[PDB]
This record gives structure tokens, C-alpha cells and sequence, in this order.
């Protein structure tokens, strides 16, 4: 388990400029982070397991993403993962 | 920062760094990573936040995180996968 | 500290004492 507070709060800012968040509800937030994270890490393993040299790249990433996010949510997020990769290769 | 050539919040090297604590690990696998969980958090934030909205008060509560994803039928199906363990 | 599988109990009563979140 990590902390996730800083930046759940950070786009707690983004999304509801002028909304607060209680200490409960955030705790529930760093366990949806940590929670969600730890399934999509879990099968993107699973997936580079079947790798000669088990190589994890975004491939496994978005893999483990279409078969654990539904319908919608996982079109969605797999446009966001590819349009932050396809930025990260162009920029220093 | 990776975050920053990401174009996200998120912590790409943080994450990084505990894909490789569990073979290469590219940092575009944390990028991708953080993308997808800084899009669900401002999902079930925006939503829950509308839902605090509505009810005339100025923050998110556990109630308004229950209303917004009891609201989504995606969202409730994610969070009742998680909990049950896939 | 609070589980994700708190958003499973039947109905979420608000804790008065839910303090904010201080950033």
C-alpha cells in the first residue's frame, strides 16, 4: 500500500475547483487507488509471465485493462493511457 | 518529471518503482498505469462531487462516493469486482 | 485508514465527526 492522498486531492482540484473532501472519504479514495492498481499490476504480472524474459511494457498494461474495467471506462481509459505514453515518447 | 512529459498527476516514477519491486519494466507501462488511475479517480471524484453538489453541501463524503457509484452501473460493477476479488 | 468494501455496506450513514481532509 502507498499513499495516494496528494494526488487524489490534486485532481479532487481539477474536477471541483471549490469542493473539499472528508478524511474518510479519502481514505476510501487511497483504498480505490491502491485497490485498483494492485489488480492491474497483478494481471499485466500474470500476462509477462508468458514473456520469454518476462518484459512489461504498456502492452501488458492495456491488456490487463480491457479485461478488468467494463465496457465504456475501459475504451476510455485505454485512450488515456495511450494519448500519456504517445506524449511521454515525444517529450524531455 | 515522467509526470510531466506524461502529461499527469499521477506519480509515474512511484508507480514505476513498485511495478519493478513485484524481467525490463518500461516506464511506459507506469505511465499508462497512472493514466488509467488518474482517469478513474476523476471519474468517481467529478461524480461524487456532483453528488455534493446537489445535496447543498461543499465537500465529498463517503455517502456522495456510494451515490456516485451506485449511480454508474460501470463504475458499481468495477468496484464490486474489486471487492469480491475478481 | 478505511476499506474500499465500505462502499458495500447496505446504506453509508455519515460520521458527524468526519473530519476534513487538510491538504
Amino acid at each position: 500500500k502507498e499513499s495516494y492522498s496528494i494526488y487524489v486531492y490534486k485532481v479532487l482540484k481539477q474536477v471541483h475547483p471549490d469542493t473539499g473532501i472528508s478524511s474518510k472519504a479519502m481514505g476510501i479514495m487511497n483504498s480505490f487507488v491502491n485497490d485498483i492498481f494492485e489488480r492491474i499490476a497483478g494481471e499485466a504480472s500474470r500476462l509477462a509471465h508468458y514473456n520469454k524474459r518476462s518484459t512489461i511494457t504498456s502492452r501488458e498494461i492495456q491488456t490487463a485493462v480491457r479485461l478488468l474495467l467494463p465496457g465504456e471506462l475501459a475504451k476510455h481509459a485505454v485512450s488515456e493511457g495511450t494519448k500519456a505514453v504517445t506524449k511521454y515518447t515525444s517529450a524531455k | 518529471s515522467r509526470s510531466q512529459r506524461a502529461g499527469l498527476q499521477f506519480p509515474v516514477g512511484r508507480i514505476h518503482r513498485h511495478l519493478k519491486s513485484r524481467g525490463r519494466v518500461g516506464a511506459t507501462a507506469a505511465v499508462y498505469s497512472a493514466a488509467i488511475l488518474e482517469y478513474l479517480t476523476a471519474e468517481v471524484l467529478e461524480l461524487a462531487g456532483n453528488a455534493s453538489k446537489d445535496l447543498k453541501v461543499k465537500r465529498i463524503t463517503p455517502r456522495h462516493l456510494q451515490l456516485a457509484i451506485r449511480g454508474d452501473e460501470e463504475l458499481d460493477s468495477l468496484i464490486k469486482a474489486t471487492i469480491a476479488g475478481g | 485508514e478505511v476499506g474500499l468494501s465500505y462502499l458495500m455496506k447496505e446504506e453509508i450513514q455519515d460520521e458527524e465527526d468526519d473530519d476534513d481532509y487538510v491538504e
